[PDB]
């Protein structure tokens, strides 16, 4: 009977650090899936399936629509088969990803004179995410051979780190929102 | 991202303040960080994050800055600090550094002394000779050095050395090494080293007869 | 305490491989980010290699396809294997501990890659005989580098001047140990330079008299 | 690291406040932070301390029920809301953030960084803006010599009081007075400055008097006589 | 509450020279996992508190390595291997395990330096506080040291008793310095019944005590 809310993820006025990923699921509509590939206001627009065309074309079982900011140097790790910081120890596609991943550039909202230290990554964890996985540990992260105790110091590191975005930020370092599509019957085109 | 340091080459004074900078290309926020590299040493980290001081590094040594100037501060030098200086792009996928920053102790005019040595017979039994001149605690660090065989200005068949500031009176020290065979050094007699150096009101020579 | 000890540096012949090790304790190298970073003589400081604790590995282009990074847990050492060495291989490697934001905060004492077709040669010592007055110790044509020089094994180490190598036009190294004394030690004292070279693995003990 | 403070004046007795903590250049949504409290002249007393979620909050004994702390995270604030006052909390507030982020690193523990503090005065009140009189530069010469000005800041309620010198190009030689209550309930301080004796002609001294909480701002220029 | 006592209250110090502190607390502090819960906080004049040592011995950030900490369970001493004229201002340690945080009294680090006596002056009342009834004649005492000094209002002759108010400055942190100030409040009426208003100042900077005055 109706559109499917893109307006809810997209539009948005708060994102979610990488680490604390957000995911909104999407039943029972209907999606035009080429007014977002015809908007041009994204930087990125690549799908893994088939064509965002075609895609508009078919019926699933259910859509995900996942949603975080990173650095505009790291949207090349938001796909299968990549590694580096954030596709390790934040947010991990799986080798066989069926979707679309798209990618805006926002440093008008999310970055700050003085810098803006909302938006956090996980710098520090003893091995790699599963696909699909959300971490949001805040356990102090053990890097040598003493335990830590509890206590914040010498290896033994906060796990979280900041994303200084300020607006004087080069652009691969400025802030980039992104959602990304998956697809697994409830919506169509 | 490319980090360009300035000046590439500075020298001061027991106690004066000395500022370093560190230009960043496109703008890094507050991502820097200097290292301090002795001669022979591998770098120990100063700062972090632009302005932070890591644990153990004394206070006279401090960062300012964000975006794509930084400044690194030394609010009273001592004779140690001369050694190299490094700023490092963090959260950087290519770790990047800058070129260097290489720090000299200025310090008042002190005459070397001066010192000659003739090869040894040990030496001379295999057909080459080294006669060798030693420059002794001076400064500012280059003085001229001649070789004078008889009385024959040579060229071009001496090497100098230099070595690194004094860790606590910022003096140098230079060897001239002097090459010729067995033969030659057997054709003459008065091997000489003449030096011109600043605190020198005139050449000092330091001579030997070969016998 | 906490140190990174490497070894495994030397001269290689070009086209040929070798592997360096970084042996960790009280950092536990599985559990970290582990740099390899490289020093060339006279120049800046270029990062090499780098290891994830989750596993992932990262070379730099110039490096891509010839050096392999890896770590042995039960020994909590670091690698670098490097093949199909090139002249511009040539330098001190540091491996380092990297933290993003603090810095790198740790570094080994580095370990020297020396990338040339030429032949071990071990030194000749010959010495410089002599109020102040100066001795000292030449020595002449070995390769490659480094070698070491004390002056009765470390009881004397004041006044004493070792000057860098210089580079010869045959090729080979030389280099001299000076020091200063008193006039009066020379027939009291006796002044002995010790001169190890181990890449020839030869060390030699030579007293200076007058 | 910047916890730069707003709010802060006086209230009437048994009433409320809310101060105001802004904080930038650190994570702040992953760290603790604390009030700190200093009475004029008598040594620091902690207050409260707030977790980095808001969820847990601590307390002394002396303020549970009338003092409630809490923060925004989004608006990177921390914030003190005050109830019940007497002349017992009259203070200078600081906010501080805790060091540490692990567990064993409690919220109550070690103040890392700490603010420019607001004074929080509380009496049956009296908020006037001060008369600024003149010292008149105490001559020796005009060749050479040292010469001493200065501003005298009288009647005034409640503190502080704050002065510059050229508005803020003259720091050298400067010393603001504590001030000091007379025989009625009002503050009188001076400042002075100290400056070479020659220079009275080519330039003009002007003490720039901000007494905010009366929007009070003053700018007398200083000038000799004879 | 634990209950801190630090040792001693005024810390007199040359340059150059050490200076140690030492707090005490009623309950033990050791361990909430093998650490002490012990922090040195100093307050510089007009300054907020900085943190210098956090968990009994460790430096914080930027402190310089002249400043530490040592002692354990009960028994706690600050160390400054050598004292700074930047150094001067009070000295708190905390207990930072249980919940109600506490402090110590505090510890006045105070500087010594050479006798040096004070510049005087003395400044007639403005005429616009004239037109206003009252008279307020003011005297600077300005960069002396020790603190140790009194100013004698004196009127046609006549020494005064009841008039004046004094204030001091906190040691300067460049110089170590005090400086001070005297003001005596009269009215209109009365200040312009005199002629002659004499500041007298006694300081161990002098045998004979300086006076400034002048005449209306």
């Amino acid at each position: 009977t109706n559109l499917c809310p893109f307006g809810e993820v997209f539009n948005a006025t708060r994102f979610a650090s990488v680490y604390a990923w957000n995911r909104k699921r999407i039943s029972n509509c209907v999606a035009d899936y080429s007014v977002l590939y015809n908007s041009a206001s994204f930087s990125t627009f690549k799908c893994y399936g088939v064509s965002p065309t075609k895609l508009n074309d078919l019926c699933f079982t259910n859509v995900y629509a996942d949603s975080f900011v990173i650095r505009g140097d790291e949207v090349r790790q938001i796909a299968p088969g990549q590694t580096g910081k954030i596709a390790d120890y934040n947010y991990k596609l799986p080798d066989d990803f069926t979707g679309c991943v798209i990618a805006w550039n926002s440093n008008n909202l999310d970055s700050k004179v003085g810098g803006n230290y909302n938006y956090l990554y996980r710098l520090f964890r003893k091995s790699n995410l599963k696909p699909f996985e959300r971490d949001i540990s805040t356990e102090i992260y053990q890097a040598g051979s003493t335990p830590c105790n509890g206590v914040e110091g010498f290896n033994c590191y906060f796990p979280l780190q900041s994303y200084g975005f300020q607006p004087t930020n080069g652009v691969g370092y400025q802030p980039y929102r992104v959602v990304v599509l998956s697809f697994e019957a409830t919506v169509c085109g | 991202i490319q980090l360009t340091q300035s000046p590439s080459f500075l020298s001061a004074s027991v106690g004066d303040r000395v500022t370093i900078t560190c230009r960043a290309s496109q703008g890094i926020s507050s991502d820097l960080a200097w290292y301090q590299q002795k001669p022979g040493k591998a770098p120990n980290l100063l700062i972090y994050a632009a302005s932070t001081l890591q644990s153990g590094v004394p206070s006279r040594f401090s960062g300012s800055g964000s975006g794509t100037e930084f400044t690194l501060t030394i609010s009273s030098l001592q004779p140690e600090d001369f050694a190299t200086y490094y700023c490092q792009q963090l959260n950087s996928d290519l770790y990047t550094f800058g070129q260097g920053t290489k720090l000299e102790i200025k310090r008042t005019v002190a005459a070397p002394s001066v010192f000659i040595f003739p090869p040894s017979d040990e030496q001379l039994k295999s057909g080459t000779a080294s006669v060798v001149c030693l420059l002794n605690n001076f400064y500012p660090r280059e003085a001229k050095v001649q070789w004078k065989v008889d009385n024959a200005l040579q060229s071009g068949n001496s090497q100098e050395s230099v070595t690194e500031q004094d860790s606590k009176d910022s003096t140098y020290s230079l060897s001239s090494t002097l090459t010729l065979s067995k033969a030659d050094y057997e054709k003459h007699k008065v091997y000489a080293c003449e030096v011109t150096h600043q605190g020198l009101s005139s050449p000092v020579t330091k001579s030997f007869n070969r016998g | 305490e906490v140190q990174l000890v490497e070894s495994g540096g030397g001269l290689i012949q070009p086209g040929g491989s070798l592997r360096l090790s970084c042996a960790a304790s009280g950092i536990i190298v599985s559990s970290n980010y582990m740099t390899w970073v490289r020093q060339a003589p006279g120049k800046g400081l270029e990062w090499v290699s780098v290891i994830y604790s989750g596993g992932s590995t990262f070379y730099a282009d110039s490096v891509k396809g010839r050096f392999t990074i890896s770590r042995d847990n039960s020994k909590n050492t670091l690698y670098l294997q490097m093949s199909s060495l090139r002249a511009e291989d040539t330098a001190v490697y540091y491996c380092a501990r990297d933290l993003g934001p603090y810095g790198m905060d740790v570094w080994g004492q580095g370990t020297t890659v020396t990338v040339s077709s030429a032949s071990t040669k071990g030194p000749s010592v010959f010495p410089l005989a002599p109020g102040t007055a100066a001795l000292g110790c030449l020595v002449k044509d070995y390769f490659p580098e480094p070698v070491t020089v004390s002056w009765n094994s470390g009881a004397l180490t004041s006044g004493v001047h070792t000057f860098p190598a210089v580079l010869q036009s045959s090729g080979l190294y030389s280099l001299s140990s000076v020091v200063t004394v008193p006039s009066s030690s020379l027939g009291t004292q006796t002044y002995i330079c010790n001169v190890n070279h181990k890449p020839s693995n030869t060390k030699v003990d030579k007293k200076v008299e007058p």
